[PDB]
RNA sequence: GACCGAUAGUGAACCAGUACCGUGAGGGAAAGGUGAAAAGCACCCCGGAAGGGGAGUGAAAGAGAUCCUGAAACCGUGUGCCUACAAGUAGUCAGAGCCCGUUAACGGGUGAUGGCGUGCCUUUUGUAGAAUGAACCGGCGAGUUACGAUCUCGUGCAAGGUU
RNA sequence: UAUCCUUGGGAGUCAGACUGCGAGUGAUAAGAUCCGUAGUCGAAAGGGAAACAGCCCAGACCGCCAGCUAAGGUCCCAAAGU
RNA sequence: AACAGUGGUAGGAGAGCGUUCUAAGGGCUGUGAAGCCAGACCGGAAGGACUGGUGGAGCGCUUAGAAGUGAGAAUGCCGGUA
């Protein structure tokens, strides 16, 4: 067992889950082939987590490359930075600038 | 007497009359006070005479 | 009104007859509870205000106009259900003081004082004379005279000398012949009573 | 001295919340239609559990139909000769188990016809 | 087995069944019977209004009980009516032995 | 102090009459809490960083700069039961099947199928109403106090009572 | 049969509707308006009249897997008589 | 024990439940209080216990007292999120 956790990295909670369901419980090594061919806003800041989730093997407790498959991993809501946006007739239109949290959580099988 | 056992002259007492809070004590949305009427509003009364 | 009288060193002599008229009275419930009600209430020196609408530093201006806008129509900033506040029938500075009748309050403490002797926990002790302000002095004298829980002395002459040494020890209470009411009696459970304050007090009632 | 909203309310929304597990989304998360619904909920318990000593009466009763009229006699008719019979303090639901065990149910619908002429 | 009135309501017991029934007046550990029995089954003696002599059903009760809570909760719409009773009924266990004919 | 304890209490516990708005008179906010002591994260690995995983400090790292507690709305991830010929103020009462085993008791979850059934509040003779109000959650938010009057009740005295 | 009267404390009510019966206005029209009289609703659920406040029967302190009935009904929906 | 009764709007009357502080008596608490989270427990109700988890210093019970004392609606105010 093994976890990462990106804090608040700026992307939309949303389309981080609509590139992130897809690769749910298939084995890493392939996984991150398939993201990072795959061109969405969060593939490159999904496989830097998960390259980090895999590298935590060598200044850690030991696992091995293959055999390696990702166990579960989700999507969490971050603090929103609140923006308003000028509108028509002083209107003043307020936007929320998501952010979110991705975390990975890497077992072998 | 002691303080720990104290007990008033029974019959001397009475709880205050909490008009206008829920249903179950009566006097609730209305406050006892009838529908919509002058006398129903507050500083609605009238010269006594 | 025949209770035993003792000395400094817990030496008990011939008994004291006392004022039947004072403390042989059938001690009235009601009469006392009143009593007590009454100085336990007047005690409390209630200062407390809270900011009316009226004077919350601001308010005035209208928020918005009256209609032509979705919301609520309101009046000035400062209105109770407001988050900035002003209260509605909030506490107000106020004496929780009355009077009540002479022979009531003559009845409460003779009451008080008859309801002590027949319980048995009054204890003359004539003479209260002390030659220094040493508190230990005086904790002796209590040891001596079995003196456990909370207590009440009222010695008229010897108050100079004693209320210094008592003040301290250990929430008992040195009070003058004339300081005697319903609390400071009933709330010490044990009353030390000298003599000369006997029949001072006997006068006075 | 001044009284705070304190864990009173809590208590006291999150008793009908607790409660109202089960109802369908929103009616089991959200106190304002929650409540309204365990409102509901008792008026017709209520008026369910007197509802269900009739429907269980009217299902006795069919099944005594069906089981009389296989024995070439209508329920009113069993019904009429029983008490005419004797007073059948035997009633409609033991009368279901007896038609469970039908052969005690024959037994009794023939006593029945027997007396009835 | 046999059907016995008791409490308002006839039921179907059998020899050795438990039943719970509505509050007796016995205690929590001694024996009762119940005497206006009626069809008591298998050889199936019957009679209208049935006097089945010394046909009276001993049963041991070892219960007194208190069934669980029905929130009884009545509101009137639009109205202000509001009525919640808490209510256990009462009840006994038992168990039947030596039905006589 | 039978006064408040961060929507309270001064507008202002905090660089507030500040930011901000207005040409100007003027209006006028939000924002308290690491730990006992910074001992505030040596060192290593992914990473450009941010952010992580380890290691170490500490009674607690889920205690890491809104940092004591961390409710609800809201958003997700696994899952036990159910669901693609059925329309349902969404429940309740019957109820098979499947699953689990409790503050042990005529138990818990889910429930194929049947009966019944038009939310809440105000205002109305009358509301399921196609009359009005609520997007949802949390907090706050309305018959008191003073001085007199009167009546009931309770007291001490009584042809007196009372300061 | 046991509700009546006197004094005293505290109210709300002043928009009422429909259905019989006797009248007005109306055209013996109106779920119209205004009266008298009785009922229900108002402020009353339950069963019936398909759904229904005022039509019929009938009053809910709670529990029961009891029984007898009122209006209405018994061929199926849908309990009871082809 | 007997007998009778126990729908209810505006209203009147009585019983209580809970909350914050204050006095008297008792004592609970780092051997883990308050608060929060979950339970299949108790009472006629408002409600109150018991057992776990969190949390890391305060707090119930008893009798009486005084109230800024109980929210679901006010196109309510503020904050957060759909």
């Amino acid at each position: 067992q093994a976890k990462a956790v990106a804090r608040t990295v700026r992307i939309a909670p949303r389309k981080a889950r609509l590139v992130m369901d897809l690769i749910r419980g298939k084995q890493v090594g392939e996984a991150v082939s398939i993201l990072n061919l795959t061109p969405r806003a969060a593939s490159p800041i999904i496989e830097k987590v998960l390259k980090s989730a895999i590298a935590n093997a060598e200044h850690n407790y030991e696992m091995d490359a293959n055999n390696l498959v990702i166990s579960q991993a989700f999507v969490d809501e971050g603090p929103t930075l609140k923006r308003f946006r000028p509108r028509a007739m002083g209107r003043a239109s307020q936007i929320n600038k998501r952010t979110s949290h991705i975390t990975i959580v890497v077992s072998e099988k | 007497m002691k303080l720990h056992e104290l007990k008033p002259s029974e019959g001397s007492r009475k709880t205050r009359n909490r008009v206008g809070r829920g249903i179950g004590s009566g006097n609730g949305k209305t406050a006892g006070k009838g529908h919509k009427g002058q006398n129903a509003r507050s500083g609605g009364g009238v010269r006594p005479g | 009104p025949k209770v035993a009288l003792y000395n400094q060193n817990g030496s008990t002599a011939g008994d004291i007859e006392l004022n039947a008229s004072v403390f042989g009275i059938e001690p009235n419930e009601s009469v006392v509870f009143d009593a007590i009600l009454m100085q336990r209430a007047s005690l409390r020196q209630g200062t407390h205000k809270v900011k009316n609408r009226s004077e919350v530093r601001g308010g005035g201006r209208k928020p918005w106009r009256q209609k032509g806008t979705g919301r609520a129509r309101q009046g000035s900033i400062r209105s109770p259900q407001w988050r900035g506040g002003g209260v509605v029938f909030g506490p107000t500075p106020r004496s929780y003081s009355y009077k009540l009748p002479k022979k009531v309050r003559r009845l409460a403490i003779k009451s008080v004082l008859s309801s002590k002797v027949i319980d048995n926990n009054i204890i003359v002790l004539e003479d209260l004379t002390l030659d220094t302000a040493k508190t230990k002095e005086m904790a002796a004298i209590l040891k001596g005279l079995s003196v456990e829980k909370k207590a009440l002395i009222v010695t008229a002459d010897a108050n100079e000398a004693v209320a210094l040494s008592a003040r301290n020890i250990p929430g008992v209470t040195v009070v003058e012949a004339n300081g005697i009411n319903v609390l400071d009696v009933v709330n010490h459970e044990k009353l030390l009573i000298t003599k000369a304050a006997v029949e001072k007090v006997e006068e006075v009632l | 001295p001044r009284v705070k909203g304190g864990t009173v309310t809590r208590k006291r929304r999150k008793k009908v919340l607790k409660l109202a597990k089960g109802y369908f989304g929103s009616k089991h998360t959200l106190y304002k239609v929650a409540n309204q619904q365990v409102m509901k909920s008792g008026n017709y318990a209520f008026r369910d559990r007197r509802q269900k000593k009739r429907d269980f009466r009217k299902l006795w009763i069919t099944r005594i139909n069906a089981a009389a009229r296989m024995n070439g006699l209508s329920y009113s008719r069993l019904m009429h000769g029983l008490k005419l019979s004797g007073i059948e303090v035997n009633r409609k639901m033991l009368a279901d188990l007896a038609v469970n065990d039908l052969t005690a149910f024959n037994q009794l619908a023939d006593a029945a016809k027997a007396q009835l002429n | 087995y046999a059907i016995i009135k008791t409490g308002g309501k006839q039921i179907k017991v059998e020899e050795g069944q438990t039943v719970y029934i509505e509050k007796l007046a016995a205690e929590a550990g001694e024996t009762v019977t119940f005497e206006d029995v009626l069809f008591v089954g298998g050889d199936n003696v019957k009679v209208g209004n049935p006097t089945v002599e010394g046909a009276t059903v001993t049963a041991k009760v070892e219960k007194q009980g208190r069934a669980k809570k029905i929130t009884v909760f009545r509101y009137k719409p639009k109205k202000n009516v509001h009525k919640k009773q808490g209510h256990r009924q009462p009840y006994t266990k038992v168990t039947i032995e030596k039905i006589n004919a």
